[PDB]
RNA sequence: CGCCGCAGGUGCAGAUCUUGGUGGUAGUAGCAAAUAUUCAAACGAGAACUUUGAAGGCCGAAGUGGAGAAGGGUUCCAUGU
RNA sequence: CUCUGGCAUGUUGGAACAAUGUAGGUAAGGGAAGUCGGCAAGCCGGAUCCGUAACUUCGGGAUAAGGAUUGGCUCUAAGGG
């Protein structure tokens, strides 16, 4: 909602930061093994906890 | 890269491919059957009147349920169809085939399809929803395509 | 000539008999587009949008019976087109249909 | 080429609905470039933007 | 890997068996609740669906309008693909 | 039904107008003979002026039942500050 507490903010802005695509010089780096961010979200489709 | 039915001298011959084509298979491979054998003008032509429904593909093998028209008596049949997505894919790849010829330096005016084949193509994933709470599957089927076209008058 | 202009009259009321009432004006749309395809030979036919007024003057349903246009055939010497010709139609509103023929207009 | 953002800023200068707002169809490019509320006014001082008149709701029938 | 001994989590068609994959069904059922679209133009390789203009309609203020609470958490706004 | 405001017909379009359906109408003559059963549908319906039974806990029944009128136009009276 519009009003949301200070905690409940911080954490939503925690979980907005991480909720990005991998660099791209990651699959360059020896013995990468990543493809792409598998823990992306997206707002529609899964809920977050709280 | 591998191609079944290699042609039998790979200097009168071009070819051209297609892979993981979002067109159905089904419909495709009727319509590669029937520009099968075709002369490289006589194929664009045809493909040009399935989209105009001038003429049409009969559907021999994957025939459940299509409708019977006038068209199909061209062919040997009953029941034919106009797949439009299907033709306009062919039509790429007869042009990609021309162009190919052009670069051999073969000429264009005396190619026929010798060679045509459609393959299933992994299946692609997507969901509808169902009365009671259920998730039944979406698939996609597309296909991959080849052809050799040779020379001969 | 093929740059010839021809104002005809259109039986609306004949070539829309039996549609339903929420297709008679868009269906009257294409018999008038068809009407042009075969007495001008020309598959590319632009439709005024003044006689699509006129057309949808009277609602969806209560089309007009009769028409009178304007066949236009000119050049499309444009641009790279597969047509070279294509009929322009107008709208030619008159007072009465009675004893209206087919007539070729001047410039 | 598309102007969704256009018409929306020019309901707002004008203080007038979507409806009423009138994108001159022939002049399309510049009102493409017409980014900043203010460059609308000056397309709507230039004659580009024009509010449309209310629909007519007459009430001589009720008189 | 053969031979002499040794030791087993040692042999599958079934168990509405477990997991994975694939068919026929089948280009089938179907994409039918709430009246409705049409003309021209633009961009574009490509337009029934985008945008603009024109027309015909609908919601009809107990709205298909304008703003909030809860809930969502960036979905907001530009540009691009 | 319309104005302000909003939208594009509700996750597709085109062509036809077979059966069967779903939703909605009409039907001569008869009028529940249909059916377990008037189910469903149909009849009635607003307002004004009349006029209203048995029974009753005297409150009701009661819009009982039943009947007439209803448009448009031109006036005429009455009702105030
Ligand atoms: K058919
Ligand atoms: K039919
Ligand atoms: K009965
Ligand atoms: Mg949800
Ligand atoms: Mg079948
Ligand atoms: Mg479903
Ligand atoms: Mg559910
Ligand atoms: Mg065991
Ligand atoms: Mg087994
Ligand atoms: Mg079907
Ligand atoms: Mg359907
Ligand atoms: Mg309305
Ligand atoms: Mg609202
Ligand atoms: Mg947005
Ligand atoms: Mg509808
Ligand atoms: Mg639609
Ligand atoms: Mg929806
Ligand atoms: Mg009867
Ligand atoms: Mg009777
Ligand atoms: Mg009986
Ligand atoms: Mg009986
Ligand atoms: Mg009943
Ligand atoms: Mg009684
Ligand atoms: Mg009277």
């Amino acid at each position: 909602s519009s009003h949301k507490t200070f905690r409940i903010k911080r954490f939503l802005a925690k979980k907005q930061k991480q909720n990005r695509p991998i660099p791209q010089w990651i699959r360059m780096k020896t013995g990468n093994k990543i493809r792409y961010n598998s823990k992306r979200r997206h707002w529609r489709r899964t809920k977050l906890g709280l | 890269v591998r191609y079944s039915l290699d042609p039998e001298n790979p200097t009168k011959s071009c070819k051209s491919r297609g892979s993981n084509l979002r067109v159905h298979f089904k419909n495709t491979r009727e319509t590669a059957q029937a520009i099968k054998g075709m002369h490289i003008r006589k194929a664009t032509k045809y493909l040009k009147d399935v989209t105009l429904q001038k003429q049409c593909v009969p559907f021999r093998r994957y025939n459940g349920g299509v409708g019977r028209c006038a068209q199909a008596k061209q062919w040997g049949w009953t029941q034919g169809r106009w797949p439009k997505k299907s033709a306009e894919f062919l039509l790429h790849m007869l042009k990609n085939a021309e162009s190919n010829a052009e670069l051999k330096g073969l000429d264009v005016d005396s190619l026929v399809i010798e060679h045509i084949q459609v393959n299933k193509a992994p299946k692609m994933r997507r969901r509808t929803y169902r009365a009671h709470g259920r998730i039944n599957p979406y698939m996609s089927s597309p296909c991959h395509i080849e052809m050799i076209l040779t020379e001969k008058e | 000539n093929e740059v010839v202009t021809r104002e005809y009259t259109i039986n609306i009321h004949k070539r829309i008999h039996g549609v339903g009432f929420k297709k008679r004006a868009p269906r009257a749309l294409k018999e008038i587009r068809k009407f042009a395809m075969k007495e001008m030979g020309t598959p590319d036919v632009r439709i005024d949008t003044r006689l699509n007024k006129a057309v949808w003057a009277k609602g969806i349903r209560n089309v007009p019976y009769r028409i009178r246009v304007r066949l236009s055939r000119k050049r499309n010497e444009d641009e790279d087109s597969p047509n070279k010709l294509y009929t322009l139609v107008t709208y030619v509103p008159v007072t009465t249909f009675k004893n209206l023929q087919t007539v070729n207009v001047d410039e | 080429s598309m102007l969704r953002l256009q018409k929306r800023l020019a309901s707002s200068v004008l203080r007038c609905g979507k409806k009423k707002v009138w994108l001159d169809p022939n002049e399309t490019n510049e009102i493409a470039n017409a980014n900043s509320r203010q460059q609308i006014r000056k397309l709507i001082k230039d004659g580009l933007i024009i509010r449309k008149p209310v629909t007519v709701h007459s009430r001589a029938r009720c008189r």
